[PDB]
RNA sequence: AAACUUUCAACAACGGAUCUCUUGGUUCUCGCAUCGAUGAAGAACGCAGCGAAAUGCGAUACGUAAUGUGAAUUGCAGAAUUCCGUGAAUCAUCGAAUCUUUGAACGCACAUUGCGCCCCUUGGUAUUCCAGGGGGCAUGCCUGUUUGAGCGUCAUUU
RNA sequence: AACCACAGCCAAGGGAACGGGCUUGGCAGAAUCAGCGGGGAAAGAAGACCCUGUUGAGCUUGACUCUAGUUUGACAUUGU
RNA sequence: AAAAUCCACAGGAAGGAAUAGUUUUCAUGCCAGGUCGUACUGAUAACCGCAGCAGGUCUCCAAGGUGAACAGCCUCUAGU
RNA sequence: CUAGACCGUAAGGUCGGGUCGAACGGCCUCUAGUGCAGAUCUUGGUGGUAGUAGCAAAUAUUCAAAUGAGAACUUUGAAGACUGAAGUGGGGAAAGGUUCCACGUCAACAGCAGUUGGACGUGGGUUAGUCGAUCCUAAGAGAUGGGGAAGCUCCGUUUC
RNA sequence: AAAUAUUGGCGAGAGACCGAUAGCGAACAAGUACAGUGAUGGAAAGAUGAAAAGAACUUUGAAAAGAGAGUGAAAAAGUA
């Protein structure tokens, strides 16, 4: 059937490298299984819960490191968000917004105003 | 298209080969070497006066 | 040549897996219109030029 | 390959293209626990990398092959 | 003995395979790639060569990660994850 | 008179016209704005129980995670307490990952799967040798940092 | 495979002034095999000679019109 | 041809003394030596010439007799 | 499709019969990529030629058995020959790329044949500290500094 | 900023357009097979049936296959 990740997640570290190990282990017998056997189906099963296991891991990982650089400038290149090069290039909300003093006072003063033409 | 008929790099072979003038495809080894193109009257070749 | 490039023999070795007729499974796929392998080559029918 | 295993203390094994032949020897001594003598290796027609791993007369192939599973 | 006899010799090679494009294109004396201009930085490409360019233009091999660009922008380049469990 | 040649018809050939069909093309219009050093486009090689290709993917390899759906997949084989279910499927969706060798391609090089250096770490008696694992080392330019050069140059001083 | 309008016996006549066909005569009997080079103005190529084209190209020169280079002058670089 | 590379010499920096202080280009002893290529043809059928084409395509080994001779002719091994 | 029928001078139209299998007409109008014998016309298909020209260079084959449905050609034996060591021998370099080898096997291919095969199908096969590459420099190629160039880039190889 | 452009990209709606020699070169494993050293050049190829129900079985043949039988509305639909 497979491993299901949602029961990999309250696993440990040592936990899962133990089960990835076994899986490997798994995987190697069952290969030299397949020089008999004319078909083993039971091959795919195993490499699909090897990457499962994998994706946990990589994912308990990703997060303590996320975790690591919570609320600081420079995150690592890879957690940052992968938005398109010219999103990444862009000025920010606040630069965009930005004004001189000179026009923030004209804009407090002299706003566009709302109105109707009925009286 | 505009350019149906036309992708293409055929030219004539001249007189002197006991063949029609019409141009015709370079090359080799593909069958459609040595065929006529751009004509009306070619097979894949350009539809006269194309609609425009 | 009997002495090559590792990029040459790599290249050997993929037209070697792919000189093979087309399964026969494959014809009775539903839908199927593959009636062979049209893209067999030979040694001595078309050269691959490396 | 079999008639070396029983005739040259030697396992053939499918490798990676990427292992080199340190790489096949500790892989060897760690996955089967047999101490190697020699190993020989060579990128077959296919593609892929074939060694041929020769044990110390300490350890017999057959019973190892035996082990593994084939055989 | 311009033809037939002179067939006979043809036995060394101007180009080879290509890093960049995989050809047989690679000149072997000028270390260039007739059809990609391999090693400079650019893509040999032509105006005059409109089959060319069509031939090797984007979207004739597999766009491993441009094929996703055009999903990520229709919801908004969003990060994070989905948020329920199941029904 | 037969055979033979020729014409016509029937049946049979050869060949693939005609008719009917069309998940394709072509042209017009509308709407939108999104590639790339956070490594693109493109290239090579590989990956399935049985695949050569197309398509998909990258040693987590016709895929992993997530979400939705709600019982398939299917050419055979196989499995099918999971089927009143965190759950089938070559399903849809997709926001988390993996992403070989490359390529603007970035240690140097490249008709070589060629050759180095730095850091951590492991093994072989090992700062020095060999090997394994992990992480690094391109160029131009900008802001800053530090370390410097120049009788270019200012004060200072037994 | 070349080749093939249809085809295939002559004589003369006339005819685009040398016909297998047209006109007047000669004649004329299935199906064919080996050979042969008279004829098919046989085949091979939209004559390469010649002429025409307000079609070229190679080459030459005191052709027409220019040009790289080179030389000469002035200004600038250019100061004391 | 060149270069990598190996050695020698000149020089004398520095280092070295007790029961052997050191040093050993003498002997023996221990460990390791990665990567890629490696099959086969090499041509009157494996290469190029549209092909299983009398063409073309670099080179090593080379028995006896005759004879001046790797000539021509005959023969042994091998091959057909 | 139809030496069956009818109408129209004609372009054409209609009907019967056979085949066939899913759409299509009459009339009034609109519109065109709207009618073919020719273009050494395009593509594809097919003839006569014609069972014709031919399959004649490299001295050459023969007997028997075995196999097989089938043997001039496969195998084995016997025999006759040839290459005659600058080979029709034994290896290699370019190149090819599995042709190497085994089993199965003969529709196509081997311009006759085929039980054979460089063919078809399925597999097996290439093991290096010492052989090569890898290192060196050669004629040369080419970054850098720097100078040209609108620029693609060019020069230059120790230069300021 | 907007009114303007847009034979590329993505997402849509359409046609007195083409209907497999047409329509894009490509309706199909099509920029594929294949040619060329190379720049480049570059095809052909759609349709059984509603459903494989794709012909069990007998017989002749060494076999392909034939003759039967059978399936199907139809084999005057047998993947030639
Ligand atoms: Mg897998
Ligand atoms: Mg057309
Ligand atoms: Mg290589
Ligand atoms: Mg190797
Ligand atoms: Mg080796
Ligand atoms: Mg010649
Ligand atoms: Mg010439
Ligand atoms: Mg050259
Ligand atoms: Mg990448
Ligand atoms: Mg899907
Ligand atoms: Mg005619
Ligand atoms: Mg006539
Ligand atoms: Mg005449
Ligand atoms: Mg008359
Ligand atoms: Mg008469
Ligand atoms: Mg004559
Ligand atoms: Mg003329
Ligand atoms: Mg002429
Ligand atoms: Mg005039
Ligand atoms: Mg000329
Ligand atoms: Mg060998
Ligand atoms: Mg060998
Ligand atoms: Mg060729
Ligand atoms: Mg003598
Ligand atoms: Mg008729
Ligand atoms: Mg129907
Ligand atoms: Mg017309
Ligand atoms: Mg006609
Ligand atoms: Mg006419
Ligand atoms: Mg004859
Ligand atoms: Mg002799
Ligand atoms: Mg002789
Ligand atoms: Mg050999
Ligand atoms: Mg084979
Ligand atoms: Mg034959
Ligand atoms: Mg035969
Ligand atoms: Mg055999
Ligand atoms: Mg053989
Ligand atoms: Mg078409
Ligand atoms: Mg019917
Ligand atoms: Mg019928
Ligand atoms: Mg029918």
């Amino acid at each position: 059937a497979g491993v299901k990740a949602y029961e990999l997640r309250t696993k440990s570290k040592e936990q899962l490298a133990s089960q990835l190990v076994d899986l490997k282990k798994e995987l190697a017998e069952l290969k030299v299984q397949k020089l008999s056997r004319p078909s083993l189906p039971k091959i795919k099963t195993v490499r699909k819960s090897i990457a499962c296991v994998l994706t946990v891991i990589n994912e308990q990982q990703r997060e303590a490191v996320r975790q690591l650089y919570k609320g600081k400038k420079y995150q690592p290149k890879d957690l940052r968000a992968k938005k398109t090069r010219a999103l990444r290039r862009a000025l920010t909300k606040f630069e965009a917004s930005q004004v001189t003093e000179k026009q923030r006072k004209k804009q407090i003063a002299f706003p566009q105003r709302k109105y109707a033409i009925k009286a | 298209s505009e350019k149906a008929g036309h992708q293409t790099s055929a030219e004539s072979w001249g007189t002197g080969r006991a063949v029609a003038r019409i141009p015709r495809v370079g090359g080799g080894g593909t069958g459609r070497s040595g065929q006529g193109a751009f004509g009306n009257m070619c097979r894949g070749g350009r539809m006269f006066a194309p609609t425009k | 040549a009997a002495q090559k490039s590792f990029r040459i023999k790599q290249k050997m070795a993929k037209a070697k897996k792919q000189n093979r007729p087309l399964p026969q499974w494959i014809r009775l796929r539903t839908n199927n219109t593959i009636r062979y392998n049209a893209k067999r080559r030979n040694w001595r029918r078309t050269k691959m030029n490396i | 390959a079999m008639k070396k295993v029983e005739d040259g203390n030697i396992l053939v094994f499918q490798v990676s293209m990427k292992a080199n032949k340190y790489q096949i020897k500790k892989a060897v001594k760690e996955l089967y626990e047999v101490d190697v003598l020699k190993v020989n290796t060579l990128v077959r027609p296919n593609g892929t990398k074939k060694a041929y791993v020769r044990l110390t007369a300490d350890y017999d192939a057959l019973d190892i092959a035996n082990r593994i599973g084939y055989i | 003995g311009k033809g037939t006899p002179s067939f006979g010799k043809r036995h060394n090679k101007s180009h080879t395979l290509c890093n960049r494009c995989g050809r047989r294109s690679f000149h072997v004396q000028k270390k260039t790639c007739s059809s990609c201009g391999y090693p400079a930085a650019k893509t040999r490409s032509y105006n005059w060569g409109a089959k060319a360019k069509r031939r090797h233009t984007t979207g004739t091999g597999r766009m491993r990660y441009l094929k996703h660009v055009s999903r990520r922008f229709k919801n908004g380049f969003q990060t994070g994850s989905a948020s329920k469990a199941s029904a």
